[PDB]
RNA sequence: UAGAUAGAAAAUAGGUGCCCGUACCGCAAACCGACACAGGUAGUCAAGAUGAGAAUUCUAAGGUGAGCGAGCGAACUCUCGU
RNA sequence: UGAGUAGCGAAAGACGGGUGAGAAUCCCGUCCACCGAUUGACUAAGGUUUCCAGAGGAAGGCUCGUCCGCUCUGGGUUAGUCGGGUCCUAAGCUGAGGCCGACAGGCGUAGGCGAUGGAUAACAGGUUGAUAUUCCUGUACCACCUAUAAUCGUUUUAAUCG
RNA sequence: GAGCUGUAAGUAAGCUUUGAUCCAGAGAUUUCCGAAUGGGGAAACCCAGCAUGAGUUAUGUCAUGUUAUCGAUAUGUGAAUACAUAGCAUAUCAGAAGGCACACCCGGAGAACUGAAACAUCUUAGUACCCGGAGGAAGAGAAAGAAAAUUCGAUUCCCUUAGUAGCGGCGAGCGAAACGGGAAGAGCCCAAACCAACAAGCUUGCUUGUUGGGGUUGUAGGACACUCUAUACGGAGUUACAAAGGACGACAUUAGACGAAUCAUCUGGAAAGAUGAAUCAAAGAAGGUAAUAAUCCUGUAGUCGAAAAUGUUGUCUCUCUUGAGUGGAUCCUGAGUACGACGGAGCACGUGAAAUUCCGUCGGAAUCUGGGAGGACCAUCUCCUAAGGCUAAAUACUCUCUAGUGACCGAUAGUGAACCAGUACCGUGAGGGAAAGGUGAAAAGCACCCCGGAAGGGGAGUGAAAUAGAACCUGAAACCGUGUGCU
């Protein structure tokens, strides 16, 4: 139950691939990171992935 | 709730042994209390009850041709009497 | 009883009614254990007049609301 | 059923095919009437039962409802039944003579 | 002790005190073993003679004669004695 | 079919008298034998009416059966003090918020549940076909309530509760 | 409209034309467990608080209501810590929960046996199972579409295209789409520019934010400016396009009513059969009745019927609501987006020359002289206008109700279950899982006598039949007996 706060960014699911092309299933998260925002106006420490925060779209205080 | 507290009197050897002692034995709700067929032996009758004592009887595997179950459950009160008495008949 | 007379009946009517009829059944019951009843059919018939009784009285206090 | 308790019944199929007599019971569960002097049943009553004399008991037994005809009141012909509604009242009718039965 | 509040009771008398279980088997024919099954089933009590003893043999209290018998007294098998 | 064959599951019975349509097999009696740190007496689990009385003999009972843990009918279990709850907690279980986790969910704090342990007031005798520290007799104890109370208190208190 | 108190017989006591029983609509009652919600718990039990009441001299006892958790909205209070923020307390909520129809739908996650005559890419298969979310349908949907002409004009579904084009250890296998023909059809609302009101920053410049108006696009549209048009005239509507009602009417569903017409004889226990002579038919569907009935019964064709509730509809009412053109100066037209690289996935398409579409990570535009697509890519041409949202119908399925149908079964079949079956029984449990229908038209179900303790039987009787006597229609074979002709 782990995912971005801002965006919803969560991990999806794929295959590792090898060089036979043999399968085996993986995951790919994302770059979360735990940041302390302003949430209802008040701080608060959330999981925000980098690319949400690129920018300075996210406030962090 | 008295006539509700009390369904039935029981009347076998044993019980009227009893009442010659002075003994009233009874069915009840199975859901009552002692105090509870106390006072309503004692509204019914008019009568001053000395104890009550009280069992619980499981419910009897009974057969009849090719159907089996049960009896009810039962509730059974002794109601020793301190003053008066209880005329059944 | 019937309805129509139950329904010509006080609420305190009903109510004493209710209680005069319990204690009837009472006995009845009573006297159907020792095996002195042998007019059975009253037992039903004071049960369903009781039913009846219990009934309007329902029917009172819901108009009131 | 068309058939009723106390009527002038003609027996149409059976042994007793050709007889008259009145209907005494009726079971509409059964489609079944009982008329008196038809369908007589020899029954073995054990005099040990409650009745002290015993033997052989005559008596009718029910007959099928379709077995029997009410009879015209005026041309005493079996006859089939209509309704008829007279001032908001069924009036069972002889298709015979067009009389009221009862 | 922090707190609480006019009132507290040695005694005397009187009264009130619910629900559940309680039968019966329980080293067993009633429990676990498909069985009225030589198995298994925690704990308590456990007398006399003998003896170190809860061993041994015979008894007490108490319980039991075991849910096919009657004959005969071969081979052979089993258990036992010489 | 095998075949009226294997088997009928540890053991000591005998006789007399009853009952009965019927008796090696049921009842009663005498003698005999067996266990006796027990095949005796309690009792926890487990079973769940198998318990008692009257009746029965199809089936069940490894035979028989008049008998039975079987069938039918009606009965039988009584508590302030015994064991458990209205007391306590152990392991463990659960677990508000909480932490973690694709979902499902996992973990876990406070708090709860949870005896196999801690606490906890009744004994002797009598009594039924079947219950008894439960019923009855006698004599107790515990908690609580009400009334009257020797005596003590009467607002920093000082009796009392805590 | 005459009987009735179920299976279910009996006895008893009763009910009922002053209208039972019974059938349909509505209502009242509806113990305890169970999401189970006062707390606890080994479901159907135990133990409480609070308020009010009953009872008692009082205690004990009892009745009713209420008391779970989370969420949301309010009110009060409020730590470290000053301001107030955790937090805490109270009140409200038809807020959630849990179930299931082993179906259908969308999504998360996702096998293996198997095939490839081995096996790893591939296949099985995005299948089974698990999990979440539904809805009566879901999903999709009003072109950044399909194409290449005289172009078409949302989506979905059927036929076809076609086992084609392609994909593929180019193996096994996988496998389209457009065009064409059909079912059904319906189109809309925002964001932004700009205008007005309000509040903060107080340049008290005019910036930000909220509300309302305005606006919605490719034939580029809108703001903006100007010119017409109207204050509901018209138009539209609770299936999107905003959202609640009311009155009346119709029809339908949930009980019912009427409803034609056959007699005789023969056989026979019984006639509906046979024979003879009749009759009705908008009714010759069917079942029953003592054998095979259009005319005996229940019905059928046809017609009629509703106090009440429900459903679907029509008209009023109600509610909401302006609609066009001209201009090209400026402005707006969805950004961490499109897109790129790496790693994956999805596209019939296995990384390939790989377009078209998604996920993770990192980087990262343009602004109508713009942007996307036509299977790498570039140019030209052509067609569209992404990065916001909504939307009925044609499609899928059947636990269920109503009416029906079958060259479907007929008791080892048909459901596992025609019968008291998910029972008995087996298992700690998840779970597995049977056998078992037929007297007779009617119970007329064998009075009575006899042997016998009973069981059972022999008579007698009922019945057409007992040689139909109770798992009682028929009653094959295996198998078991008795007698006997030949041996
Ligand atoms: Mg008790
Ligand atoms: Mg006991
Ligand atoms: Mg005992
Ligand atoms: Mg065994
Ligand atoms: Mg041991
Ligand atoms: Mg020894
Ligand atoms: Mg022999
Ligand atoms: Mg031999
Ligand atoms: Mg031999
Ligand atoms: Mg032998
Ligand atoms: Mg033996
Ligand atoms: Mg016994
Ligand atoms: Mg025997
Ligand atoms: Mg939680
Ligand atoms: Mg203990
Ligand atoms: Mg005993
Ligand atoms: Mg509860
Ligand atoms: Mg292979
Ligand atoms: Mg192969
Ligand atoms: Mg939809
Ligand atoms: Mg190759
Ligand atoms: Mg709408
Ligand atoms: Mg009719
Ligand atoms: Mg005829
Ligand atoms: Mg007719
Ligand atoms: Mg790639
Ligand atoms: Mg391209
Ligand atoms: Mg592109
Ligand atoms: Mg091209
Ligand atoms: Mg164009
Ligand atoms: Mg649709
Ligand atoms: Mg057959
Ligand atoms: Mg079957
Ligand atoms: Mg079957
Ligand atoms: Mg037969």
């Amino acid at each position: 139950g782990k995912q971005c706060f801002v965006t919803g960014r969560k991990a999806s699911t794929g295959n590792r691939r090898s060089h036979a092309l043999n399968s085996t299933k993986r995951r790919w998260n994302a770059n979360l990171q735990k940041v302390r925002i302003l949430v209802d106006g008040k701080p608060k420490k959330v999981w925000v992935s980098a690319r949400a925060l690129k920018s300075g779209k996210v406030t962090r205080v | 709730e008295a006539r509700d507290i009390l369904k039935r009197p029981v009347i076998t050897e044993k019980s009227s042994e009893a009442m010659a002692e002075d003994k009233y034995t009874f069915d009840v709700d199975t859901r009552v209390n002692k105090t509870q067929v106390k006072m309503a032996v004692e509204e019914i009758f008019n009568v001053k009850v000395a104890s009550v004592n009280i069992m619980n009887y499981k419910p009897k595997k009974k057969r009849m041709g090719r159907y089996q179950g049960y009896t009810n459950k039962r509730r059974k009160a002794i109601v020793t009497l301190k003053e008066g008495s209880i005329d059944l008949f | 009883m019937k309805a129509k007379e139950i329904r010509d009946l006080t609420t305190s009517e009903i109510e004493e009614q209710i209680k005069s009829s319990k204690e009837e059944l009472f006995n009845l019951r009573f006297q159907l254990a020792t095996g002195q009843l042998e007019e059975t059919a009253r037992i039903r018939t004071v049960r369903k007049t009781i039913a009846r009784l219990k009934t309007v009285a329902r029917e009172r206090e819901i108009e009131q609301s | 059923m068309h058939i009723k308790k106390g009527d002038n019944v003609k027996v149409i199929a059976g042994k007793d095919k050709g007889k008259e007599g009145k209907v005494i019971a009726t079971l509409p569960k059964k489609d079944r009437v009982v008329v008196e002097g038809v369908n007589i049943m020899k029954k073995h009553q054990k005099p040990t039962q409650l009745n002290p004399e015993g033997g052989i008991l005559e008596t009718e037994a029910a007959i099928h409802v379709s077995n029997v005809q009410l009879l015209d009141p005026k041309t005493n012909e079996p006859t089939r039944v209509g309704y008829k509604f007279v001032d908001g009242k069924k009036v069972r009718i002889a298709k015979k003579s067009g009389e009221e039965i009862k």
